[PDB]
């Protein structure tokens, strides 16, 4: 079980802000991390896979950096539709574990 | 576009088998890895387990081997059986198709609408 | 055989040089025979050239369990070609039963060009 | 190029026939170029010919997890060649990084002969 | 010739972790699949689980995921941990190397001498 | 779990007898059966693998037949060193299960 920690538990950001969400793996996952976006009452949407590869159809404002074991999701301009909960998944080893979820607030 | 749709009860009694189905329309439930992921209400996502039509199935050890996942290629169905549920099994369950990028990936690109099962 | 080729070439156009020409013709014939042997082994499926990993989900791809071979079977040839991403699961594509090398060349040319 | 080969052959030995001879020489040159291209691609490892499954336990063989490739990696070439017996576990042997086709031919000749 | 030799206690107390080791001499503990199989005294053989040095490990579901098998390539050692043992865990344990015939087989050609562990 | 049944639980045979031991799989195991011989106080010895392939070094008097899902171990001449317990293993599917053991007696 790879513990997947997220920081912070909540981000208070407005429209048009550089929003950062940090994820940390208990052990190195060889850049096998994904970022999912989940809105209230909806299924999560795969935003980024392999910690840097943006998903097809996802707006390019989302980016993923993998500096060491510390991964980061970055939103250049926080659109009003970007306010959701962001989860980081490790895929290197089983069982697949998610992060605690970073709820980007207003 | 692959459309996953969950089905099953929402009033599973305690100490009873939890049965869920995921019908996949607009595609084939074979040729892909499919996972069940549960999210307790107000809590984070918890991966239950994966299965391939032409392969074996992998389970989360935190479930203590009380979970069975199966694939019905004739019906394009993905079945989940969580035996001996407690109040902790009250969660929204999603069937998710695994990403394929020049190989099978452990990412979930298409998700089901999610079915909430309450154990009480 | 080299004498026949030399006679045909002379007819079309119309002592150690003759020996050198015969040796060159024999070398060319041996090379052509090697090509024919490789093509024949490609036809029988004795050349297990790996098919490329498809970019999208395909009926061919599957886990290594898709690579079932008989328990009694003692074949030296691998049944599939597989890749295991650090990111996901083992993906296996079976080797073509015939024209594996030619099929690989066609796939490689299509992908590159 | 065909003119040079024809001149060399005539020197060694010493109007539509000349055109036919030039066409034959060009075809032979194209075939030799194809051979050289195949050998060059074999050297660079762009031909993923499967190594044969060893008869005994070897450091090369292992599970499909031995086939680890980078998550960022988007290579179209399979990393290993695998067989899954109905009798046991998935056995995978990596494809040689260079001279995969020549190495396979050597292994096949050694096993058969 | 590969020589497997078991080691460990024979007086594992109830509700305690059962630790066993298998030292493989005359060979390499890598490159092969290795299983633990237990036989209760007077009963039949019961397969506990397999592991490969360069791969994953497979466990018997009848053990309810309380068993962990590991490989120490530096020491050529095969370690077994059966957590929360009861009186039913009193058995002779064998480490067995898997047969290889043009592929990994689920057969056990070389067996350890077998170490009897009593839970009481 | 593939149930592996053996018949009979005990065979009373003397030296130089055609001894047969039957094994049955709950579901077809695609000829993925093995026969092991275990003597009192000793580890089992792999006699036959794949239900017909004799092991290297095993005397040729042992044979394995795979008529349908019913497998059979046959000893042409029961040597005094052949009196042991014989187990049938299935290898087609996990978990690997053994037979109950046929104790060939005197």
């Amino acid at each position: 079980d790879i513990q997947m920690t997220q920081s912070p538990s909540s981000v208070s950001a407005s429209v048009g802000d550089r929003v950062t969400i940090a994820c940390r793996a208990s052990q190195g996952i060889s850049s096998g991390l994904a970022w999912y976006q989940q809105k209230p009452g909806k299924a999560p949407k795969l935003l980024i896979h392999a910690a840097s590869s943006l998903q097809s159809g996802v707006p390019s404002r989302f980016s993923g950096s993998e500096s060491g074991t510390e991964f980061t999701l970055t939103i250049s301009s926080l659109q009003p539709e970007d306010f959701a909960t962001y989860y980081c998944q490790q895929a290197n080893s089983f069982p697949l574990t998610f992060g605690g979820g970073t709820k980007v607030e207003f | 576009q692959v459309q996953l749709q969950e089905s099953g009860p929402g009033l599973v009694r305690p100490s009873e088998t939890l049965s869920l189905t995921c019908t996949v329309s607009g595609g084939s439930i074979s040729n892909d890895y499919w996972s069940w992921i549960r999210q307790p209400p107000g809590k984070g996502l918890e991966w239950i387990g994966q299965i391939h039509s032409k392969g074996d199935t992998n389970y989360n050890p935190s479930l203590k081997s009380r979970v069975t996942i199966s694939v019905d290629t004739s019906k394009n169905q993905l079945s989940l059986k969580v035996r001996s549920v407690t109040a902790a099994d009250t969660a929204v369950y999603y069937c998710a198709r695994h990403l394929y990028r020049y190989g099978y990936r452990n990412y979930f690109d298409y998700w089901g609408q999610g079915n909430l099962v309450t154990v009480s | 055989i080299p004498q026949s080729l030399d006679s045909w070439w002379t007819s079309l156009n119309f002592y150690r040089w003759m020996a050198l020409r015969r040796f060159i013709i024999f070398l060319f014939i041996l090379l052509l025979a090697l090509i024919f042997l490789l093509v024949l082994l490609d036809y029988q499926g004795m050349l297990p050239v790996c098919p490329l990993i498809p970019g999208s989900s395909t009926t061919s791809t599957g886990p290594c369990r898709t690579c079932m071979t008989t328990a009694q079977g003692t074949s030296m040839y691998p049944s599939c070609c597989c890749t295991k991403p650090s990111d996901g699961n083992c993906t296996c594509i079976p080797i073509p039963s015939s024209w594996a090398f030619g099929k690989f060349l066609w796939e490689w040319a299509s992908a590159r060009f």
